[PDB]
RNA sequence: UGAACUGAAACAUCUAAGUAGGCGGAGGAGAAGAAAACAAAAGUGAUUCCGUAAGUAGUGGCGAGCGAACGCGGAUUAGCCC
RNA sequence: GCGUGCCUUUUGCAUAAUGAGCCUACGAGUUAACGCUGCUGGCAAGGAUAAGUACUUCAGUACGGAUCCGCAGCGAAAGCG
RNA sequence: GAAAUAGCUCGUACUCCCCGAAAUGCAUUUAGGUGCAGCGUUAGUUAUAAAGUUAUACAGAGGUAGAGCUACUGAUUGGAUGCGGGGGCUUCACCGCCCACCAAUUCCUGACAAACUCCGAAUGCUGUAUAAUGUUCACUAACAGUGAGGGCUUGGGUGCUAAGGUCCAAGUCCGAGAGGGAAAGAACCCAGACCAUCAGCUAAGGUCCCCAAAUAUAUGCUAAGUUGAAAGAACGAGGUUUGUCU
RNA sequence: AUGGAUAAUAAUCGGGCAUAAGCAUAUUACCGAAGCUAUGGAUUUGCAAGUUUGCAAGUGGUAGGGGAGCAUUCUAACAG
RNA sequence: AAAAUCGUAAGAUGAAGUAUAGGGCCUGACACCUGCCCGGUGCUGGAAGGUUAAGAGGAGAUGUUAUCUUCGGAGAAGCAUUGAAUUGAAGCCCCAGUAAACGGCGGCCGUAACUAUAACGGUCCUAAGGUAGCGAAAUUCCUUGUCGGGUAAGUUCCGACCUG
RNA sequence: CAGUGGGACGAAAAGACCCUGUGCACCUUUACUAUAGCUUAGUACUGACCUUGGAUAAAUGUUUAUCUGAGGCCUAACCUCGCUGCGGGGGACAGUGCUUGGUGGGUAGUUUGACUGGGGUGGUCGCCUCCAAAAGAGUAACGGAGGCUUCUAAAGGUUCCCUCAGUACGCUUGGUAACCGUGCGUAGAGUGCAAUGGCAUAAGGGAGCUUGACUGAGAGACAUACAGGUCGAUCAGGUACGAAAGUAGAGCAUAGUGAUCCGGUGGUUCCGCAUGGAAGGGCCAUCGCUCAAAGGAUAAAAGGUACGCCGGGGAUAACAGGCUGAUCUCCCCCAAGAGUUCAUAUCGACGGGGGGGUUUGGCACCUCGAUGUCGGCUCGUCACAUCCUGGGGCUGGAGAAGGUCCCAAGGG
RNA sequence: UAAGGUGGUUAUUGCGGCGGGGCUCACCUCUUCCCAUCCCGAACAGAGAAGUUAAGCCCGCUUGCGCAGAUGGUACUGCAGUUUUGUGGGAGAGUAUGUCGUCGCCUUUC
């Protein structure tokens, strides 16, 4: 046969969720592009990974034609 | 044709200061050839200086 | 003069090992032994053996592995002839 | 009435997988050097001697501090501490 | 030399008590051997202790089952048009015509897909608090074994929707497990064996005899010994009981 | 319930046998294990009293890990 | 003083022989014969040209410093390390021969009276495309090929064919 | 007690067939590395003179004293022969010692991978994307589909802007598929290269200026046996763009790769064996490996064994047994037809449902400290899916001979 | 009351059609200057106010295209036993239906 080779796999998915509490630092979602979109005190990096600004609390509150918007609110 | 070239300070080793600052950067020998000169920062001198392929 | 099995989880450099084996000579011991020597700005003063130095410096397909010396403490002490 | 020896190797053996005729005697994780853990003991910012030497009722008290570990580390190193 | 070497086979001697696995992952001149991780034992640590397990409430991200495609990509049943090209006659002129098939685009229906999605659960996963149980959790040191697994249920790939086949995932059991039942069966059902007793109550399964317990009660079916263990077809028939429509 | 062919040593509800001792539903009593309980005893951890007792949770087990011991031969002291 | 063989050598066999002799290799009485190929690998000869070892040779360069240089640095002699030109044989590349040295010896298409075939012609590639002879064989898978003989019946046997 | 041997997978030989071990032995070559032997040259033994060439030193193209390349001759080292020290034949040659190049399976030491529905043959060995994968992550097969061993000095940075593919209607070439004009067109385009995800308030396209494809570095996380891997916020020194905020520590993101040792290059009073240098080493930057079998056992490596040997395996094949029917055999269901007309006297396509385990298979479950394998002989025994004999139904059965089906295993 | 500027809210907010309006907004006239077309004052930029609601823009209506969308039932599925099922969760599609937005802050106006 000729099919018989892959890759291993990256550990993608969803880090810390919409209701956990987060850092400076802290990785929140890995993507393969920008589906899940920064909001407020969060950035989004080379790899379209998603990063904390500051402390605070996760909130995802998808909206405008069905596009996350990850966001974080301080506390 | 992707070769690896050198880029070292040109105004250096004139004054009276040891050291040499290079750059190690990659080019094409047949798309831009005639020893590229690109401007870069000199962490002897402590300013932006022209640095030519070797 | 002089191997190989073995180890390197293969194997040729290496190790095993200058071991096993072979040949010749002498004595109660034999060999060595009196600096064309160490050491380093201070010094010691022939050789042999024991404990440290030390599994250190180093050596090695820098792999397996191999591995001193200086200095110090002791046993004994002897210097001479062309 | 109930009940298909034992050992070993196996996912799994009464297995028709191995092994033993029986009894008596022999028979397989021991020692040296260098280390590490657990318990116990002496001394304690100190701890311990080796080779050797002296005496003696002799394969069996004193002396011997050479030296080893710890008390300060970082850096390839000069060096700093 | 020499007790060469053997990642190979075999053997490994007294007693009692306590705890108790694995047959997985990544590498390998490697696949029946090892190195590390995973699972075990002993001892010590977290105290105004910490961590674990199950459930509830709250809050999250998903694209599986399902469903749908006039919502893309591919495929696809049946009707309506037929713009235009191929074929017959009419002739100076593939010129002006007349006729039946394959037939672009559009509309209407029927419906497929692991590598299709305009949609999309249950469950599972994560965090906080609470309620039950209390070291079961986590860390350090030392010592191991294991790294040939297998059956059953569920979701799948391959195979012929074959195999006590094979390769994965979620559980349980054997492995390492005695006892009771199916007549006898490592896995099927019940159930986790500290001993002793000529004591009692039950689980699965049973109460005519072998063989402990009902020839027990109430209702109906079967006439084939069907059946009393498991397991059967396309297709026939005026066997019988029973409900509705007719 | 009935018909739809069957494999080669003699066969099967396990057998006798059953017209219910088969099947479907409902009820009661009973049997039924090393499960649970009743009696006696032993042992491991944790908690207290002391210098063994009381209570709680346990006590299948291969590879493997830990703790208490017996016998054998010899030696040093005391007593045979 | 043979080649060749045994040995570290001395020595010995060959041989107290000497090309009508002694070694190495293939075939195997006798009769008829023994075709083509020097591309590849072996063997012999040549050596104009290229490459090429050790050993000779030492342009230049480096280290040290007497000395001179306000600093920088340069640096004779001596002592050492490293060295390029030049010279340097055999062999190899190269040239020609050798197959009773090892070894090798082809396809497609069209064409003559009815059919069939192709004497013949065209074309592609080689070093050459296998001659005589034999052939279903100690060699032939299809195969128990096809025809004749032997037997009542013959996968064995004999004689033919040739798609070897 | 006497006879026959069906079984005790009966006794014997730790299977000789197959696999296996980084086991062994012997053999072969165009495997590797060496070597005996053969052979080339230099050098010592090895000397005296003439001719022909080259170089150095001196003097005014030659000469004089040396070195070297070649020939010839002489005898006096060295070798050989005949007579018993001579009389001949060679001769600085040959032989021998040291250093070298070439040949050299004559000889010796070794290497020659793994996965694998037994082993060979074939295929694969590293990395990236989708499905398998069961809505967190992870998850295998010699399961189903594809790509990589790069490229851009602009395809990088900033500022300011622009909107795709397609289609309808018009127009010389020009043809509705070239360019142009007007509408419809949320994305069907493009994003260098496979696939997935993303992107129009662009990550797609254009213009201006530039080199941040900087230096010193890494709060905190995601993966995690290790080695490794990925993202990343503040601060300092100087920059590019922009009026300024602000962006820039390479590309829309995932593939484009190779540890250690060793050696090379640039910088560096870091060390430098008594002292001062130097050789050398250390630190930073960087180069050399289809080590592709891609965690790479060496700088350096192929085969045969039926002459084989040893250690193990039913962890693994060939005979037989076991499970399942793909293949095989038999039966049944529907009936387009064929049968002069008439589907079923007889045959029956296109399709479907099962029984049996006698063929070839699939699996690898007991046996490799041995279950002896084809054919034939003797001896039998069993099933009926019956060849004959026995009893019937139908007939395209006048009779006799037939065809088909049913019951029947006593004998042959 | 009306208009202009600027934000929040996943199109029930959009697209289209029909009528009305202009202190502010917009067309509208020119290119000397600031600025620009890979050609064009088309766009951008500047200088003005002769005209205009024609268009952009804002209001009122429209179920037309879009968008949203129940209740009930069904598929599927966790746990327990099994030919049956019991307990919980509960879609997608489709039908009725809804929608011509809503919520703030500033300036001129009444």
């Amino acid at each position: 046969s000729k099919n018989g080779r892959e890759s291993e796999s990256k550990r993608l998915g969803v880090k810390i969720y919409g209701g956990q509490a987060a850092i400076a630092g802290n990785i929140i979602v890995r993507q393969r592009g920008s589906k899940h979109n920064p909001g407020e005190n969060v950035y989004i990096s080379k790899d379209h990974t998603l990063h904390a600004r500051v402390a605070g609390v996760v909130k995802f509150q998808k909206k405008r034609d069905n596009k996350s918007y990850v966001s974080i609110i301080p506390f | 044709n992707r070769i690896q070239v050198i880029l070292e300070c040109t105004e250096h080793k004139t004054s009276g200061v040891p050291g040499t600052s290079r750059y190690i950067t990659t080019k094409n020998k047949k798309n831009t050839p005639d020893r590229l000169e690109i401007k870069k920062f000199n962490p002897i001198l402590k300013r932006v200086t022209v640095h030519k392929e070797i």
